[PDB]
């Protein structure tokens, strides 16, 4: 994996270095090569995980995520410019220093071979995240955001190391490869039932479940937008590849305790869903939008069955890739109005006919428009549930109901009525944004040709 | 590369991290072992050394 | 080497270098009282070295080439907008005042520092125990709100405490119809817009406060205009009083190491200027602060540290 | 123009303890 | 753990015993990371000071790496020395105590009862 | 030139810089001899070769 | 106020300097080659040349050998007529049952 | 365990009950120590007497040496509280407190 | 103070550290005490302040009583075994005596009011010394007799202090005394350590005292000692606010940053020790140390603050204190985790 | 003791007097000098947690 | 043209291109030591070639 993390880390002093006008063009390609050089380790062998040395190794589900942040690197890189022209050529180079040092620790997460290395960089994406939020935030509760998102993931963090201590003396090593082959049954000890507890809350924290989920309604809609794809797209995605990585030792027992979580998605993917309809800001509706996808996921990985793993893992690729989509439109849209209330600027199909578009299947991936990866990605966790328990369904059933109803609802009341009079700074569509929307979108149908990659270790 | 390439390099992770877990295994119960006893090579503690009595005669006889 | 301790460890003294000849001068008087000519006139007749009054660009002088920086990049004020528009809301009369404090803070700072290293005695124009007859003077006239006052108060009793006063000072007596008339014959537009009782209340804040309290502290030397006429006669009077009044003779070698100490780490000496106390015309915002401190370090010689710009000039930078 | 700390938000620590009660009274 | 075992000379890094242990490799992955923080020190240095925190002072940049890569060397030659002790003090142990450490009469998945969880 | 005094460290103290070297290869010469005796006395001192 | 503050300065707009902004940066030179860059590299040699890749890896979970050993072992157990495959996944019979 | 340790035991305990407890002055805090000081002395003196360790009869004489020069520094430090203070009690010392 | 007699009290204190560390009787290690004692109170005394007379006199009682305790139990052990040697105390009273007669000097368990009350009263550059050097003596003797010590006891000295200390921490605006808690809680988190393996014990201790003296001499670099002074310093001088977030973020313990590998390494170690409580009570109240370590840093460069016009003198002039070793304090205070491993060398 | 710098440089500064057993001016035995002397001849480089 | 400026404006580029060269130069350099299994699975466990006297590098 040194053939993309010696690349990775070389990034740094290139852009350290560069001229006050070369830092963004300089960054931009160069991780568009890294991203290319990481379009390799799709190649996976049939059953073994690709263990490129001890420390470091990759299967169906790792290679995924890492192509999906490598991807997304540029992806910031080219949303960031906008809104960080106006600044000291020290302070870009360290905004592009915390992306780079996110993407590296995410690499190095998704890339661990030992349970306890994997923790070290999962929680370790906090400090750039924290920066990222925090200085660079535009809102007032941004201050506020990083408190509460550092101290949430933090306080299932910790027990989770503790349980993972305590299993290497357990059992021997953390390593996932010895861990699943030399693993034993689970007894129903209640002390066993705290050590799941640990294992998993740390993970449902960053998923997040409902009820412990305010620190994305107070996280997504206050970071800068670079910030913001970064957290929805990929650091959401890490408590799903986390209890992917951890229910090979939490079984028989989980079952037995799986039903308060479960269910406690099932029902919050509703409210979330509910809150979703009557909000007020874009930001917040897609990161409630994007809570309640994370709950599904949630339920996908507690029915523990073959297809909902592989339904899981689609849905977390294109949800990181939708999510991350209507993140960079809300953005365009608020800075062209500097507000972002939903009610301030409709109407903008006709200004903005190729924004237009980009919300609409924007909207359609998001309302999981068959046959995109969204859609079977759902459809499968959906058929699991059903065979786990036929009453999901209706809940289920409920869900994209509603979702279409928000799925449409912002693009009525944005682009689909009247233009406001009094506003006037709406310009033509700089090709940057249009562009980058390209970016998000055109991958997104090419995994839809080919679902076969993004379907994760079960396939 | 070939599957060859993968099933011998795991074969050689494998064999590794496992000597690595039943060493520390070991190491665990080794440690009990000697803090509970003592008759180890650590977790000595010091006592008062012998070269330090003197054995010459002093005034009061039967010392 | 600078004078640290490891000089006095290895026996640098400085009770050895100061001799009687050895004092520090400050001429007040009325504005243009005649008080920089006699300054220089002490000066050249007793030997001593001349620093001319501190302003807002005298700690410009000091660093690097000496040039005036721009006034918004050296303290975003200026005394013909006093002179012009006294009462005005962005409050530019107490930034000139609290930066002349601070500009003279650190000309005292020098002044202390070469004769304390030296020997050679110094001769000044006002000092910080004449800044507050201004102050004072303005804010009697309405000219500034009593917490800018008790800002420069609490400024004043933090940095001027550690350091000590001169050895004689000279006053040079001229009335104030005399001053008016003065700057009458003077030309500068801003000098024209004065009012006459800010004058009388500058001579009322000296012979009330600043004299009294100075007699206290060190030996006073009251010259009438006439009386500082002729120069000889006071520097004659200034040789000859004792030099024997305030804390200047009872200075152990371990305070002289103390005080030039403060004097040779001038951030040390305004570290205090700048204490929080969000004053109305001192809160420079974030955005301003951020722009302003870029604008400097864009001047030439600003940027690094003094001796390493690279682009004013230097060498070597790459082994110094 | 992302928000800056300004005075009254400065003072919201600036004294004494930023929890203030009667026991901090002066 | 190791600070009482016998023959232990107080005060000095490597205790003569230690040579017979293969020295750390001059290219070793800690030893340059080490070198790492030396160039680092440079970088904060030169930063700390006001200065060209790339360019200023290469003697002073070039004398951080090099002294800590020389403490690097002996640490890590201290550090692999106590590993290989505590190696050492462990199988040594293990053999001396045949009956506190049990052999394990091999058998085959085919006679473990392993019992099965329908997953449902 | 641009500073009206002289600077802290404006021509460089070439006998710092003098020392700062000669430790340097010192450190560096010793380094070597050092890796080049364990290297020799480890090969001894087990027999390998 | 109490607080020397600038206004908020105005949201300036790309196009008025040169209407053939790209939205990148003010000069327009280098704001056109990051256009460059950006439409070669996300597009060309990753999202089409990548495409290609990822339409044409080599054997992917073995599907392939998957199915050319399926059929064969059909051919040989629908031939002889075993069952064409076994409840057991492991032989009973080296599997020593408990009691 | 023999008698009369019991008696300087409970001495020393009152003394460190005693330093621990102020009323008004910091000269009584001292006395206390000192006292304590005392007890410790006594004790000791007594131990080694008993047991015939002639080579440790100087320990009583290192701990008055060690005793002095502690009360010394502590009334010293009375000294500049009253310079600073006109007076010794602890009670108007609480400058620190915010 | 006469800079040679400085040097000689300073010299002083080390000699009375080192005079514990390396004693074997009793009576010497006390006598190190008292040296380190007595030459303490004239360093806080050098600036001469009431402030620096009410701590230093805070400091002395405090400091006496503990020393006297120590007497009464060398005295006991002496009368119950006949030995000077320190090795481990026979008789149960003496050593559960001297557990608190060792602790108020290093201020952990209630017997901890004093610290922040002297580290706000003396000078900074003491400040240092005082929460640096002033802890490797009474730590060193309780190394030394970690074999016979009552794990209650000293357990829960360790929870009280990293409770107190993180709670109160929490309602402090003066850097002296949110760092006087944070030594308090770090302090609790060795003596936690201490009964199962003293070398973890000197491993968080070293990563304590490299991470202060980076800290402290920050401080003293921006000279700066209110929250208010410290946010100030992003206009005259950023790279030092810049440091400061990220050490605080290593005073959090946020790992990669150093700050984690002991936190780390102390619940690898009690875990082993079949104690899962403690470990797992400690990490959940160090986030009350990282509440205020994240709002020391978000007014100190996270969020620039009103700034005063005279810097545009102070951006003027730089500094002058060379501040020696700060730049490798830095660098062992956040990253050296790839080197975890190093910490065999101690033992 | 912690750092042992008298075995390394094999300088006596308080070992003379860390037990009863040692050599006492003028050879005066302790009053417990036979006992102390039996008990540290059992327990020496037995190892602290044998020696109980 | 002042090919000295395009030089110098152009070697920021170089630096991914031989971070690249360079890891894939170390994960070869990371299967060299672990050759404890080289045609000793029982699967790929065949015999060596006369002219190819390892079975992979
Ligand atoms: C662990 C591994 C990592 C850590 C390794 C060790 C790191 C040491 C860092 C030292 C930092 C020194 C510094 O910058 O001090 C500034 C600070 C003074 O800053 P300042 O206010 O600008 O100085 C004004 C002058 O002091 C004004 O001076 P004056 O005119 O009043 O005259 C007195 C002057 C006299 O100076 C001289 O004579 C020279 O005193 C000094 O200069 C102070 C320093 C004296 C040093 C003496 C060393 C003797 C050996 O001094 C101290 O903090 C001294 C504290 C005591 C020594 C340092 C101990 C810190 C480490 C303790 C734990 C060690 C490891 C344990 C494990
Ligand atoms: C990087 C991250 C991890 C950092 C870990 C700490 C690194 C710095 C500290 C190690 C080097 C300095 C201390 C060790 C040394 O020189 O001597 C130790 C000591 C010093 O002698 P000592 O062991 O008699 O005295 C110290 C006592 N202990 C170990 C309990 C603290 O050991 C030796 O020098 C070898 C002989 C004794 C071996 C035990
Ligand atoms: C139709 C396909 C057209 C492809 C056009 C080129 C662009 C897409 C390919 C990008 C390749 C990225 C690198 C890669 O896959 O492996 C690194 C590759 C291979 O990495 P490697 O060298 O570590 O691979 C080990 C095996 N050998 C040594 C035999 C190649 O890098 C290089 O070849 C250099
Ligand atoms: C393989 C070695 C790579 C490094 C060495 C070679 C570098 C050049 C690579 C080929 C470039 C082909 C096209 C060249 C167009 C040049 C246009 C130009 O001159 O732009 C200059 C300008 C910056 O200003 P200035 O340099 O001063 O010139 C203008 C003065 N009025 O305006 C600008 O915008 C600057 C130029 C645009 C940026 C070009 C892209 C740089 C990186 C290209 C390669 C990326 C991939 C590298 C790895 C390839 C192999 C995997
Ligand atoms: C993770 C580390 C960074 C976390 C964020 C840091 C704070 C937020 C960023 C802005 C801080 C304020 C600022 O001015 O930053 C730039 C500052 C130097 O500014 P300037 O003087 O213009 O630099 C000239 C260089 N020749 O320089 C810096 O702020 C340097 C930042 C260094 C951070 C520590 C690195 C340690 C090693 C890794
Ligand atoms: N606000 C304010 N202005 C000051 C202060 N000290 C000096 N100035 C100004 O600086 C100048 C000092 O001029 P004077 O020295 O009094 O008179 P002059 O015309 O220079 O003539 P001479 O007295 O003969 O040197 C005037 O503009 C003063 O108003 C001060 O403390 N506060």
């Amino acid at each position: 994996m040194l053939k993309i993390i010696i690349p990775t880390t070389m990034l740094l002093p290139m852009t350290w270095m560069s001229k006050h006008n070369m830092i963004w063009i300089n960054a931009t390609v160069h991780s568009l090569l890294i991203s290319l050089i990481s379009l390799s380790l799709l190649n996976q062998l049939g059953e073994n995980s690709l263990n490129f040395s001890l420390t470091f190794f990759s299967d169906s589900l790792s290679a995924p995520l890492l192509v999906l942040t490598t991807w997304l690197l540029p992806l910031m890189l080219m949303a960031s410019q906008s809104h960080l022209s106006k600044e000291t050529t020290t302070r870009k180079k360290l905004y592009i220093t915390m992306l780079i040092l996110l993407q590296l620790f995410l690499i190095m997460t998704f890339t661990a071979t030992e349970l306890i290395l994997f923790y070290i960089l999962f929680e370790a994406t906090l400090v750039p995240t924290l920066i990222i939020i925090t200085r660079w935030g535009n809102q007032t509760e941004r201050l506020n955001a990083g408190l509460y998102f550092l101290f949430y993931t933090l306080a299932g963090s910790l027990p989770l190391l503790v349980a993972l201590v305590y299993i290497q003396n357990t059992t021997g090593s953390l390593n996932f490869l010895i861990i699943h082959y030399w693993s034993h049954p689970l007894s129903n000890s209640w002390s066993n039932i705290f050590m799941w507890l640990a294992c998993i809350m740390a993970f449902m924290v960053k998923m997040p479940l409902y009820g412990l989920h305010l620190w994305l309604p107070k996280a997504h809609v206050e970071a800068p937008i670079a910030g913001s794809m970064v957290l929805a797209a990929v650091l959401l995605k890490l408590g799903g590849y986390g209890m992917m990585r951890i229910t090979t030792i939490l079984n028989p027992l989980t079952n037995y305790m799986a039903y308060p979580f479960l269910m406690l998605s099932m029902w919050g993917m509703i409210m979330t869903s509910s809150i979703c309809l009557r909000q007020t800001d874009l930001k917040s509706l897609i990161a409630y939008s994007s809570v309640s996808h994370m709950a599904l996921v949630i339920v996908a990985i507690m029915i523990q069955t073959p297809w909902s793993f592989m339904g899981a893992t689609a849905l977390m690729i294109a949800h990181g890739l939708t999510s991350s989509m209507l993140f960079c439109l809300a953005n365009t849209n608020y800075e062209r109005v500097h507000s972002r209330t939903m009610i301030l600027a409709r109407g903008l199909q006709t200004l903005l006919p190729l924004m237009a578009t980009w919300w609409l299947m924007a909207s359609l991936t998001n309302l999981a428009l068959p046959p995109s990866i969204n859609l079977i990605g759902e459809l499968f966790i959906i058929t699991a549930s059903f065979s786990w328990s036929n009453i999901t369904i209706i809940l289920m059933g409920m869900n994209m109901m509603i979702t279409a109803l928000y799925s449409l609802y912002m693009l009525i009341t944005t682009q689909r009525g009247k233009y406001t009079h009094h506003i006037n700074n709406i310009k033509a569509s700089f090709t940057r944004e249009n562009a980058l929307m390209a970016l998000h979108i055109l991958p997104l149908l090419l995994l839809t040709l080919n679902p076969k990659m993004i379907l994760g270790p079960l396939y | 590369d070939g599957p060859e390439k993968n099933y011998e390099k795991t074969m050689a992770i494998l064999q590794i991290e496992a000597e690595k877990a039943e060493l520390r295994l070991k190491e665990l119960e080794v440690r009990r072992l000697m803090r509970a006893r003592g008759d180890g090579p650590w977790y000595q503690y010091p006592t008062i050394d012998k070269a330090l009595i003197d054995h010459s005669p002093k005034t009061t006889p039967d010392n | 080497l600078q004078y640290g301790p490891l000089a006095f460890v290895l026996g640098e003294r400085t009770t050895r270098k100061l001799t009687e000849t050895s004092k520090v001068i400050t001429v007040d008087g009325n504005i243009c009282s005649g008080k920089g000519r006699l300054a220089r006139e002490i000066a050249e007749k007793l030997g001593l070295r001349h620093f001319p009054e501190a302003g807002i660009h005298y700690a410009d002088s000091t660093t690097g080439d000496g040039k005036p920086l721009d006034v918004q990049l050296s303290g975003n004020c200026s005394l013909e907008k006093f002179y012009d528009d006294p009462k005005s809301n962005d409050g530019n009369s107490y930034r000139l005042q609290s930066w002349l404090y601070a500009s003279r803070l650190l000309q005292y700072a020098d002044a202390l520092e070469h004769l304390l290293s030296t020997g050679q005695g110094v001769v000044l124009e006002r000092s910080i125990y004449s800044d507050f007859v201004f102050l004072e003077a303005m804010y009697r006239q309405g000219f500034i709100r009593k917490q800018c006052v008790e800002h420069y108060n609490e400024v004043k009793k933090v940095t001027a405490c550690e350091y000590l006063p001169p050895h004689v000072v000279v006053y040079v007596d001229v009335p104030v119809p005399e001053i008016q008339s003065r700057i009458q014959k003077k030309g500068n537009p801003h000098e024209m817009k004065i009012t006459a009782a800010y004058l009388q209340d500058i001579e009322n804040a000296y012979k009330k406060t600043f004299l009294p309290e100075m007699s206290e502290k060190c030996e006073v030397l009251q010259y009438s205009a006439r009386e500082a006429e002729d120069a000889e006669k006071v520097v004659e009077d200034i040789e000859y009083l004792k030099c024997d009044k305030g804390p200047w003779p009872d200075q152990d070698d371990r305070t002289f190491h103390r005080l030039r100490m403060l004097v040779q780490n001038k951030l040390e000496v305004l570290n205090y200027t700048t204490i929080p106390v969000y004053l109305p015309e001192i809160t420079i915002g974030a955005h301003q602060s951020d722009r302003v401190f870029q604008k400097f370090t864009e001047l030439p010689g600003r940027k690094y540290s003094p001796g390493y710009n690279e682009d004013v000039g230097d060498k070597w930078i790459w082994l110094k | 123009r992302q928000w800056q700390p300004d005075v009254e938000w400065a003072e919201q620590f600036g004294g004494a303890v930023m929890y203030p009660t009667k026991e901090t009274a002066h | 753990m190791m600070s009482g075992r016998p023959g232990r000379v107080p005060l000095q890094f490597l205790p003569n015993e230690a040579r017979s242990l293969p020295p750390p490799k001059l290219t070793d992955p800690r030893l340059v990371y080490m070198g790492f923080l030396g160039y680092c020190s440079g970088l904060i240095d030169n930063a700390i000071r006001r200065r060209p925190v790339v360019s200023a002072g290469l003697h002073r940049q070039l004398l951080y790496v090099t002294s800590f890569v020389f403490f690097g060397y002996y640490l890590l030659k201290r550090q692999d020395y106590m590993y290989a002790l505590r190696d050492h003090d462990m199988f040594a142990y293990v053999k001396s105590h045949p009956e506190d450490f049990p052999e394990k009469d091999k058998k085959t998945y085919g006679e473990i009862l392993e019992e099965f969880h329908p997953v449902r | 030139k641009f500073y009206i005094r002289e600077p802290p460290h404006g021509s460089p103290d070439w006998l710092k810089v003098g020392l700062t070297l000669g430790t340097s290869v010192f450190l560096w010469i010793y380094l070597i001899k050092q890796h080049k005796e364990d290297v020799l006395e480890y090969k001894r001192r087990n027999g390998l070769e | 106020i109490r607080l020397q503050e600038d206004p908020d300065p105005e949201d300036e707009n790309l196009y008025e300097k040169n209407p053939d902004s790209h939205g990148y940066d003010k000069d327009p030179i280098v704001d056109l080659w990051n256009m460059r860059v950006v439409f070669f590299f996300g597009f060309s040699i990753v999202l089409v040349l990548g495409s290609t890749f990822v339409a044409y890896l080599p054997d992917y979970r073995m599907q392939e050998w998957a199915r050319r050993e399926a059929e064969r072992l059909v051919k040989y157990r629908e031939a002889n007529g075993l069952p064409l495959m076994e409840s057991n996944c492991f032989d009973p019979n080296k599997i020593q049952l408990p009691e | 365990m023999p008698l009369v340790y019991m008696n300087i035991i409970m001495a020393f305990a009152i003394a460190l009950a005693g330093l621990l407890m102020y009323r008004s002055h910091l000269m009584s805090s001292l006395l206390c120590l000192e006292g304590m000081m005392l007890s410790l002395f006594i004790m000791s003196t007594l131990i080694i007497l008993n047991t015939h360790f002639t080579l440790a009869n100087m320990m009583p004489i290192i701990l008055l040496v060690f005793a002095a020069c502690e009360a010394a520094l502590g009334l010293s430090l009375l000294v500049m509280v009253s310079n600073t203070y006109g007076t010794d009690y602890v009670q108007n010392l609480n400058l620190l407190q915010c | 103070m006469n800079p040679i007699i400085y040097t000689t009290l300073i010299m002083t204190v080390m000699s009375g550290t080192m005079l514990v560390m390396i004693s074997s009787h009793w009576l010497l290690i006390w006598i190190g005490f008292e040296m380190n004692l007595l030459a303490m109170i004239p360093v806080l005394m050098k600036n001469f302040n009431p402030r620096a007379t009410e701590a230093a006199t805070k400091y002395f009682l405090t400091q006496a009583t503990a020393s006297m305790m120590l007497m009464m139990a060398i005295i006991i052990n002496l009368l119950y075994s006949g030995q000077w040697t320190i090795t481990k105390m026979f008789n149960p009273v003496a050593m559960t005596m001297m557990t608190m007669a060792l602790a108020m000097k290093l201020g952990l368990s209630p017997f901890h009011f004093w610290v922040p009350e002297v580290t706000q009263g003396i000078s900074l550059q003491a400040g240092l010394l005082l929460l640096t050097w002033q802890k490797l003596a009474p730590l060193s003797v309780l190394c030394q007799i970690s074999q016979s010590i009552n794990p209650n006891l000293m357990l829960t000295m360790a929870m009280l202090s990293i409770l107190i200390g993180g709670w109160g921490g929490l309602n402090q605006t003066q850097l002296r005394k949110i760092m006087a808690y944070s030594s308090i809680a770090h302090m609790g988190w060795m003596t936690a350590v201490l009964p199962y393996n003293t070398t973890m014990t000197i491993l968080n201790l070293l990563i304590y005292i490299t991470m202060t003296l980076a800290m402290f001499m920050l401080l003293i670099h921006s000279s700066a000692t209110t929250t208010l002074s410290l946010s100030h310093t992003w206009n005259k001088m950023p790279v030092i606010t810049s440091l400061m977030m990220v050490t605080l973020l290593s005073m959090g313990g946020l790992p990669p940053l150093s700050g984690f590998m002991p936190k780390w390494m102390i619940i690898q170690e009690m875990t082993k020790n079949e104690s899962i409580i403690m470990p797992t009570l400690m990490a959940m109240t160090a986030l009350l140390n990282l509440y205020f370590y994240m709002r020391l840093a978000y007014s100190s460069s996270l969020t620039m603050f009103p700034s005063t016009n005279n810097m545009k003198m102070k951006w003027q002039f730089e500094h002058t204190k060379q501040m020696k070793l700060l730049p490798t304090m830095i660098v062992l205070s956040t990253l050296v985790l790839p080197m975890t491993p190093a910490l065999s060398s101690l033992n | 003791p912690f750092f042992d710098v008298q075995k390394r440089l094999g300088l006596d500064l308080d070992r003379w007097m860390t037990i009863q057993s040692a050599e006492q001016p003028h050879k005066i035995p302790g009053r417990c000098h036979a006992f102390e002397k039996e008990w540290i001849e059992c327990a020496h480089g037995i190892g602290g947690i044998r020696a109980e | 043209m002042n090919v000295l400026q395009i030089v110098r404006d152009h070697w920021v580029h170089i630096l991914v291109p031989v971070g690249f060269v360079f890891g894939c130069y170390l994960d070869r350099r990371s299967d060299e030591k672990l050759t404890a299994f080289r045609n000793k699975s029982l699967l790929f466990k065949r015999e060596l070639r006369p002219n190819e006297e390892v079975t992979w590098k």
